C-alpha cells in the first residue's frame, strides 16, 4: 500500500559516520500504530551500535513532523508531548482500530500527495517557535540512542560468547522508570525538571524589587525598542538608559507586571540576537 | 472561486459564475478556436498517451503477475542529502553525507506477509462544484394533485400496508366485460334449430 | 426578426423506406461497419445479430449471453467487434470464426455502455454500480477504474483529441476524465433530468449532450456552454450526428426529432407507427445511426424493429 | 502508490485472467482497412448494391351427402407470412399451443 | 465480482428491470416534492405482472397515463422473455438436453 | 438553523457562503442568510450578498423583496441604482407600472417625465398592453 524512496531521519539515529550502506525493501514491516506496509531500511550507523532499521511509516511522520526509527521531533529532537504542550494545539488523531483510524489517516495521505514537503497542520504554528522549547534542545545528543538493546545470559552468567557478544554487557537496568500522545513516564519528570530550573531565590518581602539591572546593551538594543517592549507590560514611572555600562533601568507601578519579566529575562529575554545579562537591582536606595 | 474551489490544484471550477452558462454567440468559420487541430498534434498526444497506458500496464503485468523469472534491478547508485535541518555542530562536518542505497533479495519461498482483509467506509470524494440548473418552477395545485398515485391494493404483497378502506375492494372495472356480452347470430342459429 | 433566423442550411428530410422485424425480445443498440457492407445490433433475445444494408437480409445470428444486451460495437483497426450487457460480462466478437476469444469480466455490477478509441487499442466501458473502466486489449485487465459517480453512467465516447473521456451519468452530470491519470478534468453539472445520450461529431470541436429537459451544447478545451436548444421534453435515449450538419434524438415516446448544426432549427418532427402486433404506447427509440456515406439512418426501436429512412429529392420543404 | 487488490495486494492467480491470445490480428488490406476508408466514397456503391439487389425478387358419386361443396380452403390462399410480435397471438406460439398439447 | 449462472437468473433480470424503471421514473416524474413513496409503482409494476398472470384486466382507476403504459410494456417485455424462454426449455427437454426437476416443474406451470 | 440557533457565528457564515455557492438556483438559502442578516448588522457586505443574489437571475419574488429591502432603511440613491437593471429581464406590466414610482415616493419631476417617455417608447408600439396609460393618466391626473 506504501512505497517511499527515503526516510526522514533526524541526525542522533543517523550515527556519527558520514558514509553509510543501507539496504531497502519494497513491503517491509507494519507499523506498530496503524499496520502500514512502509518500507523498511536497514543501514549501520557505528561499530559499537545496533542496526535500528524502521519504526513508523513515512505518511504518520509527515503529520507531526515526527523522524522515521525513535519517535522525536525533526525541528527540535524533542518528543511529540512537549511540543504540542509547548504550542497548546493537539492536532487529534483517533485511538482505534476501524472506528476512525485508518479513515482520516488515509484522507490525510489523500490531500497531501500533491507537496510532501511539509506538514498538514503544523505549517502555521511552527513559526511562532524558539521561545518555550530553544531552552531544552540539545545540541550533539548523547549517543546511547545507537548502542544496542541488553542481552540476556550474562544476567543468569551463562554467556559462552563473552566478550564477542555484540548487543552489551553489565549493564543492570532498572524497573522503576523507562506511545504517540500518552502518557510516557520520563517525560513527566522531564517536565517537571524545566518547571523546577534554577532561578535567584525571592528575597522574602512584599514586591519592592521594582528596579532591575539588565546590560548587555552595545548597538543592538536601544531605548524605544526596550520601552516598547516593556509597553506591552504596562506603564513606566521613571526609566533610564546609562552608555558607560551599556544598561537600562526600568520600574513598574504595582511590581506584577515588570515579574513576569523576571519570568522574562533570566538569562531567558532573547531580542535583537543576544543573550542579555540580568542581575539584581538594589531597591533599597543604597 | 476558492470557496467552491477548495483544496483542488487549479482545476476547472470557474463555472462557478453565472456567465458562462448564457448561450455564446454565434458562429459561423471561425476556425482557429472551432476546427481541430492538425493530425501532428493529436498523433504526438496520442503517443503519449499510449507509451504513459504502456508503462503503466506493464509495471501492471510485472506486479500483478510478476512469477516468471524477472531480475531484481542494479542498485549501484549512490544518494545524496543534505543534512539542512540541525547540522552547526551535530556529527561536525556533515555538510552533504552522500550514501549507498542497494535492495535486499526477496526470496521466491514467501506467502503474502499482510493481511489484506481491512474494509473501510468510501471517505470524501471530490469536492462539489456548484449546480446551476435552471430556475427551478412550481406547476399549480391541481397538476400536482395529477401526478400522484392512488395506494395499493394487491392481494399478495408482504409489505408496508395492505390499506383496507370501506372502497377500493374490486380494483377493476367489473372484473370482467366484453363490449356487447352477447351476439344476435346467437338468435339466429337457436329459433333457427327449434322451428 | 428572431435572432439567428435568416441563416438554417437546409437539410432535405427523412422518409422510410424499409423496416427490419426480427427479433424476439427488444432490440437495444445499432453498430455499423466502416465498409459499408453490413450492421451489427443486440437485443433482448440474447441473440446478437448483423443485417446486410442493401438487400435487408439476415446475415447470421449467434448467441451465449445470458442477460439482454446493452451495447454493440465494432472496430476499425482490427476484425473484431465487441459486445456488453446485463450478464456481467463484455465478450469480444471474433469475425474470423465467430466466437469468443477474450471475456471481460471485473464489473461488480452491469453493464450499460461501451466505447473504442479511435487510434490505439484501449476500451472504456460504463456500468451500473458508479464507474467506467479502461479495459486493455491484448491484457484484458483494468488499467483505471474511474469512480467519481453516484448513480449509473449511461452513455459513454472516447476520442484521439484531449480531452479523452465523457462520461454522462443517472445522479443528472457530465464529467471529462483524464484517460492518463484516471482522476477527472472537468465535472459538467446542468440538466435536471439525467443525461443519456453524448456523441461526437466528428469533424470539429463543440460536442453535445442529451437529457429531457432543454438538451444542451459543449465544448472540447475548457468547457463552455454553446447553446441550448428548443423545447424537446420528451425523455430521450440516444443521439447522433453527421459532418454535413443535421442530428437526430431518439425518444422513449416514438418522437424522434431532426435538428440542424448551424442553427438549432427543428425540422421535420417525425413519429413512426407501430408495426401491427404493438399496442398504441410502446415505441420506443433507443438506438440510431447513421450509415458511413451518411446517406441512411437507422434506428431500432422499443417496438423490436429497425426503421431505416432515406433522403427526399424534392425541394418544397423551405424554413419558415 | 497504494493501488487496488488487482496491481500488487494479492496473490490471487486467478482462473479466467490469464496471458490468452496476447497478439492482437490487424486488419490487413484486403478486408476494410481504414486506409482504404479514407478515400472510398461509400453512396454510389451502396446505391449499385442495392439496385443489384432490388431486382433479386422477379358426379354420381356424392350426390347423397349434406355438403356437396366448400368451394374454399382458406377462403383466399394460404399464404401471410405475417409478424404479430404479441407472445400470445403469434403464429409460432400457435404452432407451439396446436402440436406440443392435445 | 461474480458472474450470472443459471441459478441467478430470475434473481437478476428483476432486479435489472426494477433498476430500470427506477432510474427511469426518477428522471421522467416532473418537478414536484415528492417521486413514488419509496416503492409504490414498483408495486403497480409486481401487482400487473402478477395479474398479468393470471389475465387480470388489471384496470385500476385515477392513476396517470405514462407509468401505467411503460408499466405495461415492461410487463409486455417479461411476457416476451418469460415465454421466448418457455419455449426453449421446453424444445430442450423435449429433445433430452437437461433432466432438471426444477425446469421441468417451472416449465409445467410455465405452460 | 442549527448553527443559527448557536452562538457561532462565523462557522455559520463559512456554511451559509459555500451552501449559498453550492446551490445557487434554490432560494430558501439565501432568504434565511439574509433573514439572520436582518438579526444582525446593516454592514455592506449584506449588500454584497444581495448583489450575488441579484446576479444570478432570480424571479420577481426576490427582487421586488429586495427593493422593499432598500425601502425599509430609506435609501433613495442606492435603490434607484440597483433599479435600472430590473426593466431590462423582466417586461411585466405588473414592473412597467411600478418603474414609475418614484413619483408616487418623491414626486421626481424632470425625471418622472423622462421615465414616462421611458413609459411610452418601449413595448407596447402599437397595442398599449391596456394597462400602462390608466396609471400614466392617474398620476396625470
Ligand atoms: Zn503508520
Ligand atoms: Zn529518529
Ligand atoms: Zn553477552
Amino acid at each position: 500500500w506504501e512505497d517511499a524512496d527515503f526516510p526522514i531521519l533526524c541526525q542522533t539515529c543517523l550515527g556519527e559516520n558520514p558514509y553509510i550502506r543501507m539496504t531497502k525493501e519494497k513491503y517491509g514491516k507494519e507499523c506498530k500504530i496503524c499496520a502500514r506496509p512502509f518500507t523498511v531500511f536497514r543501514w549501520c550507523p557505528g561499530v559499537r551500535m545496533r542496526f535500528k532499521k524502521t519504526e513508523v511509516c513515512q505518511t504518520c511522520s509527515k503529520l507531526k513532523n515526527v523522524c522515521q526509527t525513535c519517535l522525536l521531533d525533526l525541528e527540535y529532537g524533542l518528543p511529540i508531548q512537549v511540543r504540542d504542550a509547548g504550542l497548546s494545539f493537539k492536532d487529534d488523531m483517533p485511538k482505534s482500530d476501524v472506528n476512525k483510524e485508518y479513515y482520516t489517516q488515509n484522507m490525510e495521505r489523500e490531500i497531501s500527495n500533491s507537496d510532501g514537503t511539509r506538514p498538514v497542520g503544523m505549517l502555521g504554528k511552527a513559526t511562532s517557535t524558539s521561545d518555550m522549547l530553544l531552552k531544552l534542545a540539545r545540541t550533539t545528543p548523547y549517543y546511547k540512542r545507537n548502542r544496542p538493546h541488553i542481552c540476556s545470559f550474562w544476567v543468569k552468567g551463562e554467556c559462552k560468547r563473552g566478550e564477542e557478544c555484540p548487543y552489551r554487557h553489565e549493564k543492570p537496568t532498572d524497573p522503576d522508570d523507562p506511545r504517540y500522545y500518552g502518557i510516557n513516564d520520563p517525560v513527566a519528570d522531564k517536565l517537571l525538571k524545566r518547571a523546577s530550573t534554577m532561578p535567584r531565590l525571592d528575597p522574602p518581602e512584599d514586591k519592592t524589587i521594582t528596579t532591575l539591572y539588565v546590560g548587555g546593551l552595545g548597538d543592538t538594543i536601544t531605548e524605544t525598542d526596550l520601552r516598547n517592549h516593556f509597553y506591552q507590560f504596562g506603564e513606566i514611572r521613571t526609566i533610564t538608559v546609562v552608555q558607560r555600562q551599556q544598561c537600562a533601568f526600568i520600574q513598574f507601578a504595582t511590581r506584577q507586571a515588570a515579574e513576569v519579566a523576571a519570568e522574562k529575562s533570566f538569562n531567558k529575554l532573547i531580542v535583537n540576537g543576544r543573550r542579555l545579562n540580568v542581575k539584581w537591582g538594589r531597591s533599597q536606595a543604597a | 472561486d476558492a470557496i467552491a474551489r477548495q483544496g483542488q490544484s487549479k482545476d476547472k471550477v470557474i463555472y462557478s459564475k453565472y456567465t458562462d452558462l448564457v448561450p455564446k454567440e454565434v458562429m459561423n468559420a471561425d476556425d482557429p478556436d472551432l476546427q481541430r487541430p492538425d493530425e501532428e498534434a493529436i498523433k504526438e498526444i496520442t503517443e503519449k498517451t499510449r507509451v504513459a497506458l504502456e508503462k503503466s500496464v506493464s509495471q501492471k503485468v510485472a506486479a500483478a503477475m510478476p512469477v516468471r523469472a524477472a531480475d531484481k534491478l542494479a542498485p549501484a547508485q549512490y544518494i545524496r542529502y543534505t543534512p539542512s535541518q540541525q547540522g552547526v555542530a551535530f556529527n561536525s562536518g556533515a555538510k552533504q553525507r552522500v550514501i549507498r542505497m542497494v535492495e535486499m533479495q526477496k526470496d521466491p519461498m514467501e506467502p503474502p506477509r499482510f493481511k489484506i482483509n481491512k474494509k473501510i467506509p468510501r471517505g470524501p470524494p471530490s469536492p462539489p462544484a456548484p449546480v446551476m440548473h435552471s430556475p427551478s418552477r412550481k406547476m399549480t395545485v391541481k397538476e400536482q394533485q395529477e401526478w400522484k398515485i392512488p395506494p395499493c391494493i394487491s392481494n399478495w404483497k408482504n409489505a408496508k400496508g395492505y390499506t383496507i378502506p370501506l372502497d377500493k375492494r374490486l380494483a377493476a372495472d367489473g372484473r370482467g366485460l366484453q363490449t356487447v356480452h352477447i351476439n344476435e347470430n346467437f338468435a339466429k342459429l337457436a329459433e333457427a334449430l327449434y322451428i | 426578426k428572431a435572432p439567428t433566423m435568416p441563416k438554417p442550411q437546409w437539410h432535405p428530410p427523412w422518409k422510410l423506406y424499409r423496416v427490419i422485424s426480427g427479433h424476439l425480445g427488444w432490440v437495444r443498440c445499432i453498430a455499423v461497419e466502416p465498409g459499408n457492407q453490413w450492421f451489427v445490433t443486440g437485443s433482448a433475445d440474447r441473440t446478437i445479430k448483423i443485417w446486410d444494408l442493401a438487400s435487408g437480409k439476415l446475415k447470421l445470428s449467434l448467441t451465449g449471453h445470458i442477460s439482454t444486451v446493452r451495447g454493440v460495437i465494432v472496430s476499425t483497426r482490427s476484425p473484431y467487434l465487441f459486445s456488453c450487457g446485463e450478464d456481467k460480462q463484455v465478450k469480444c466478437w471474433d469475425l474470423e470464426y465467430n466466437k469468443v476469444i477474450r471475456h471481460y469480466h471485473g464489473h461488480l455490477s452491469a453493464v450499460y455502455g461501451l466505447d473504442l478509441h479511435p487510434t490505439i487499442d484501449v476500451l472504456v466501458t460504463c456500468s451500473r454500480d458508479s464507474t467506467a473502466r479502461i479495459w486493455d486489449v491484448r491484457t484484458k485487465a483494468s488499467v483505471h477504474t474511474l469512480s467519481g459517480h453516484t448513480n449509473a453512467v449511461a452513455t459513454v465516447r472516447c476520442q484521439a483529441a484531449e480531452p479523452q473521456i465523457i462520461t454522462g451519468s443517472h445522479d443528472t452530470t457530465i464529467r471529462l476524465w483524464d484517460l492518463v491519470a484516471g482522476k477527472t478534468r472537468v465535472t459538467l453539472t446542468n440538466h435536471k433530468k439525467s443525461v443519456r445520450a453524448v456523441v461526437l461529431h466528428p469533424r470539429h470541436y463543440t460536442f453535445a449532450s442529451g437529457s429531457p429537459d432543454n438538451i444542451k451544447q459543449w465544448k472540447f478545451p475548457d468547457g463552455s456552454f454553446i447553446q441550448n436548444l428548443s423545447g424537446h421534453n420528451a425523455i430521450i435515449n440516444t443521439l447522433t450526428v453527421n459532418s454535413d450538419g443535421v442530428l437526430v434524438s431518439g425518444a422513449d415516446n416514438g418522437t424522434m426529432h431532426l435538428w440542424d448544426w448551424r442553427t438549432g432549427y427543428n425540422f421535420q418532427r417525425v413519429h413512426a407507427a407501430v408495426q401491427p402486433g404493438s399496442l398504441d404506447s410502446e415505441s420506443g427509440i433507443f438506438a440510431c445511426a447513421f450509415d458511413q456515406s451518411e446517406s441512411r439512418l437507422l434506428t431500432a426501436e422499443a417496438d423490436k424493429t429497425i426503421k431505416v429512412y432515406r433522403e427526399d429529392d424534392t425541394a418544397t420543404e423551405e424554413t419558415h | 502508490k497504494g493501488e487496488g487488490d488487482l496491481s500488487q495486494l494479492s496473490k490471487q492467480y486467478s482462473s479466467r485472467d490469464l496471458p490468452s491470445h496476447t497478439k492482437i490480428k490487424y486488419r490487413q488490406t484486403t478486408q476494410d482497412a481504414p486506409e482504404e476508408v479514407r478515400n472510398r466514397d461509400f453512396r454510389r456503391e451502396l446505391e449499385e448494391r442495392e439496385r443489384a439487389a432490388a431486382r433479386e425478387k422477379n358426379r354420381r358419386w356424392d350426390d347423397d351427402v349434406v355438403f356437396k361443396n366448400c368451394a374454399k380452403g382458406v377462403d383466399d390462399q394460404k399464404k401471410d407470412k405475417r409478424f404479430v410480435n404479441d407472445t400470445l397471438r403469434s403464429e409460432f406460439h400457435k404452432k407451439f399451443m396446436e402440436k406440443y398439447i392435445k | 465480482a461474480k458472474t450470472v449462472t443459471k441459478q441467478r437468473v430470475e434473481s437478476h433480470f428483476d432486479l435489472e428491470l426494477r433498476a430500470a424503471v427506477m432510474h427511469d421514473i426518477l428522471d421522467m416524474m416532473p418537478e414536484g416534492i415528492k417521486q413514488n413513496k419509496a416503492r409504490t409503482i414498483l408495486q403497480h409494476l409486481s401487482e400487473a405482472w402478477r395479474c398479468w398472470k393470471a389475465n387480470i384486466p388489471w384496470k385500476v382507476p385515477g392513476l396517470p397515463t405514462p407509468i401505467e403504459n411503460m408499466i405495461l410494456r415492461y410487463v409486455k417485455a417479461k411476457a416476451d422473455w418469460w415465454t421466448n424462454t418457455a419455449h426453449y426449455n421446453r424444445e430442450r427437454i423435449r429433445r433430452g438436453a437437461t433432466v432438471d426437476k426444477t425446469v421441468c416443474k417451472k416449465n409445467l406451470g410455465r405452460l | 438553523e442549527m448553527e443559527m440557533k448557536n452562538r457561532q457565528v462565523n462557522h455559520a457564515r463559512n456554511i451559509w457562503d459555500r451552501a449559498i455557492t453550492t446551490l445557487p438556483r434554490v432560494n430558501q438559502f439565501w432568504y434565511k442568510y439574509t433573514y439572520m442578516e436582518e438579526m444582525l448588522g446593516n454592514v455592506a457586505g449584506a449588500r454584497q450578498v444581495f448583489e450575488r443574489w441579484m446576479e444570478w437571475q432570480p424571479e420577481e419574488q426576490a427582487w421586488h423583496s429586495y427593493i422593499n429591502f432598500e425601502l425599509r432603511y430609506k435609501e433613495v440613491d442606492r435603490a434607484r441604482t440597483i433599479y435600472e437593471r430590473f426593466v431590462l429581464v423582466h417586461p411585466d406590466v405588473k414592473n412597467w407600472i411600478k418603474y414609475a414610482r418614484f413619483e408616487e415616493k418623491h414626486a421626481y419631476f424632470a425625471h418622472a417625465r423622462k421615465v414616462y417617455e421611458r413609459a411610452v417608447e418601449f413595448f407596447g408600439d402599437e397595442h398599449m398592453d391596456e394597462h400602462l396609460y390608466v396609471a400614466f393618466a392617474k398620476f396625470e391626473e
